[PDB]
């Protein structure tokens, strides 16, 4: 909303965007992951102080190592310790999203479960929760084969990047297309 | 939402406008469209040239008078009450920022957000030579799909014109044509996130399962009548026709 | 000439066959006699047993573009039928 207009001050700019970047944490979220960080809250926010964290948290929004941060933790972030759950929530989801976005490309679903779920490098009995929970993560679809230790999955995973399937796209979709014209020759014409 | 009826009368006339106005692509012949807009399907009854001036040398510079519509609607109302202003048209084929100004002028005169109408005065591309936009708003404007109605009285005179499957395929290319290009366009235009939004539904293919093969299951019975379809052909005529011939050929008494 | 068929018959009858049996089948004295053939056949083998992981040639280039002629042929059939419907005019 401010995006078009309203010249402001930096102590207004970052500190809000701080609290924003903070409220990302006291969000945390349906992750997020990546965000308005793109938009000029950055340098601007980070810089330093908790913005370091807030940036390093964006790092943890990717890296997801506790003690790359649970190192960093002072009061304010430990003030809500639930991020220690949220980073697990992250790590899973953080692992998941790309595990989701790519690893199967080949009509991505399965990921099922355990080693794949321990491939989140969060362990198997927490998998028995974290991976087990889905929209009990707020998000995931699908289900569980307890026996075969298989996640059933479905979507509720958004994603990004570029350059790749771009070409693939038109190929098949011009493939039938072209080939169709063979059949697509006379039918209603003739 | 309110996606709309289209009136050939309009369409034609609007082009005669274009014709009449001697409009070139330097210009877009513009004018009122008519109908009643309340429903989730708006109808376009009619439409009217707004004598106009367009300059894209200076975009926002262009001329139009409302007092037409003033004088217009009066008669129009007097002509028909159902004429109530739904929006407006122009030639096109494509948009110009001058539009938005033009757009909101009608908002004064319209119940809902009024309606743009693109025409292709050259009727070139496809189904429609036409688009119809409605401002939304960060502005939005939007095209809801639309089509022709009956208008059979039209279709009747239309019947005096012209004179199953395949085409359904035939768009197989169209979007897919520009699409990857459209990427490579933006790709090498800027060389947005929407595109990636487009992306994920790509996987929505190679999807095929044994589930596919269940088709033929269905397709099996689908063919049962294929005999029966022609079995009665396989039965009657030339039996009777021969009979009828046997009647006729044996008729032949004197 | 005989054994090559049996070779396939074995290949059909069997995936994993002891090198003895196949030699017993091939009527050979040395099994390395066989082992050539099997490897000449290009047969997957561990010690003492001829294996068939792929008993056949599946895929392999030609015999393609026709059946799967699922709709295309049937589409044309449809098309034809529809021409049998259309050219019926």
């Amino acid at each position: 909303t401010l995006e078009p207009s309203t010249s402001i001050t930096l102590a207004e700019r970052q500190q809000l965007a701080y609290d924003l970047s903070i409220s990302a944490l006291l969000g945390d979220k349906i992750y997020n992951f990546g965000e308005l960080l793109h938009h000029p809250i950055m340098e601007t926010i980070v810089n330093d102080s908790n913005y370091d964290w807030l940036f390093q948290l964006l790092n943890a929004l990717t890296v997801g190592d506790f003690d790359k941060f649970d190192s960093l933790i002072k009061v304010q972030i430990s003030k809500i310790p639930i991020l220690a759950q949220h980073e697990s929530f992250l790590r899973q989801k953080i692992c998941l999203m790309t595990l989701i976005e790519t690893v199967f490309v080949k009509n991505i679903r399965m990921l099922s479960f355990e080693d794949i779920s321990k491939a989140t490098h969060l362990p198997k009995d927490n998998v028995e929760h974290l991976v087990m929970r889905a929209i009990s993560l707020g998000l995931l679809k699908g289900s569980i084969d307890q026996v075969n230790e298989l996640v059933t999955i479905s979507w509720v995973q958004p994603r990004i990047i570029s350059g790749d399937q771009i070409t693939k796209m038109k190929d098949r979709l011009v493939e039938w297309n072209d080939q169709v014209e063979k059949l697509g020759k006379k039918m209603e014409a003739r | 939402h309110e996606k709309v009826t289209i009136a050939p009368l309009v369409l034609l006339s609007a082009l005669d406008h274009y014709e009449r106005t001697q409009t070139k692509e330097n210009k877009r012949c513009v004018g009122v469209i008519l109908g009643d807009a309340n429903s989730s399907t708006i109808r376009v009854t009619n439409s009217f040239a707004l004598p106009f001036e367009e300059d894209e040398k200076n975009s926002d510079v262009w001329f139009l008078d409302h007092n037409y519509i003033e004088n217009m609607n009066e008669m129009c109302k007097k002509i028909n009450a159902k004429e109530k202003l739904i929006g407006w048209y122009h030639s096109g084929p494509k948009l110009r920022a001058s539009d938005l100004k033009i757009n909101e002028l009608f908002k004064k005169y319209t119940q809902n957000n009024p309606l743009l109408l693109i025409v292709d005065v050259k009727q070139q591309g496809v189904g429609l030579p036409t688009d119809a936009y409605v401002a939304i708003e960060e502005k939005t404007f939007l095209h809801l799909p639309c089509t022709i109605e009956a208008e059979e009285a039209e279709e009747i005179g239309v019947e005096h014109l012209l004179r199953i499957r395949l085409t359904n395929q035939l768009k197989s290319l169209k979007g897919l044509q520009s699409k990857l290009k459209d990427v490579v366009e933006y790709l090498d235009k800027v060389i947005h996130t929407i595109l990636g939004k487009l992306q994920d539904v790509f996987n929505l293919n190679n999807l095929q399962k044994a589930l596919t093969v269940k088709t033929n299951d269905e397709l099996m019975v689908i063919y049962i009548s294929n005999l029966v379809r022609s079995i009665i052909a396989f039965d009657d005529l030339i039996e009777n026709k021969i009979q009828n011939k046997k009647i006729q050929e044996q008729r032949v008494k004197d | 000439a005989i054994r090559d068929e049996i070779a396939k018959n074995t290949e059909l009858s069997y995936d994993f066959l002891p090198l003895s049996n196949i030699k017993a089948l091939l009527f050979f004295n040395n099994e390395k006699e066989t082992e050539k053939f099997a490897l000449e056949r290009n047969w997957p083998i561990v010690n003492s047993k001829v294996y068939f992981n792929n008993q056949s040639k599946e895929k392999a280039d030609y015999e393609d573009e026709m059946m799967h002629e699922e709709d295309q042929k049937t589409n044309i059939i449809e098309k034809a039928m529809d021409y049998a419907i259309s050219i019926e005019n």
